[PDB]
């Protein structure tokens, strides 16, 4: 028995550098990784290293239309191995103050 | 001085991040299962549920409101929430908002 969509989804918030400024919880049912641990690193840092380019243009793309869908990537598991995410990501200005991240593992998990 | 919270369509909260304690006083076991509404200054009550059911209607746009708050020291914090609807391409569940909430000046 496997787990659903929702409970393979977790949010995120990154400063505009890419840093982890806040992560939900569920992320250590997932991938391993304490929110804690995961403060003040870049999100860079956890790409594979054959998704690295497609990341930067989907933050380039970000920036500019201040929402994007990135493609199928890999993020390094906290004991090796890499799960296939798909992210949804926001920026959150002041009528920017930081990027909201909708995370969703494509992997198969629990 | 932020907060995330995610609320379903009717405004309720259904997910709390811990950072809402300095932001407003409460802990996230008294936000859970209330309505966002609850919380608002009652001149703001329809203008936060006109949003709520307008962000719905924006296709994953960010909508801002700003609102009164009551904090759990009792006094009006002015909020910033920006928020947008979200739903998982690979599934039609029901969408769910989900909200960036700041405390903010009124000058
Ligand atoms: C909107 S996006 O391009 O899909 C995207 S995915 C992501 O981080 C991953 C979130 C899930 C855990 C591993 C890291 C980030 C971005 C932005 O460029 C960011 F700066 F907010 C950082």
């Amino acid at each position: 028995e496997f787990k659903g969509l929702d409970s393979k989804t977790f949010l995120s918030e990154h400063s505009m550098d890419m840093k982890f400024t806040y992560c939900d919880d569920r992320i250590t049912e997932l991938i391993g990784y304490h929110p804690e641990e995961l403060l003040g690193r870049s999100a860079y840092e956890f790409y594979h290293a054959l998704d690295s380019e497609n990341m930067t243009k989907s933050h380039q793309n970000l920036c500019t239309k201040g929402q994007v869908v990135s493609g199928q990537y890999r993020m390094l598991a906290k004991h090796g191995g890499y799960v296939w995410l798909e992210t949804q990501g926001t920026v959150i200005y002041n009528p920017p103050q930081c990027i909201m991240c909708v995370n969703y593992v494509l992997s198969e998990i629990e | 001085t932020r907060f995330i919270s995610r609320h379903n369509i009717e405004g309720i909260f259904t997910f709390v991040d811990h950072r809402c304690v300095a932001t407003v006083g409460y802990q996230p076991q008294e936000l859970l299962g209330k309505n966002i509404v609850e919380f608002c200054h009652p001149e703001d009550q329809q203008l936060l549920r006109d949003s709520f059911q307008q962000v719905v209607k924006l296709k994953g746009q960010v909508l801002s409101v700003m609102f009164r708050f009551r904090s759990k020291n009792q006094e009006w914090l002015w909020m910033r929430t920006s928020s947008f609807t979200f739903q998982n391409p690979y599934s039609d569940e029901i969408e769910y908002i989900i909200c960036t909430n700041t405390n903010v000046k009124n000058s």
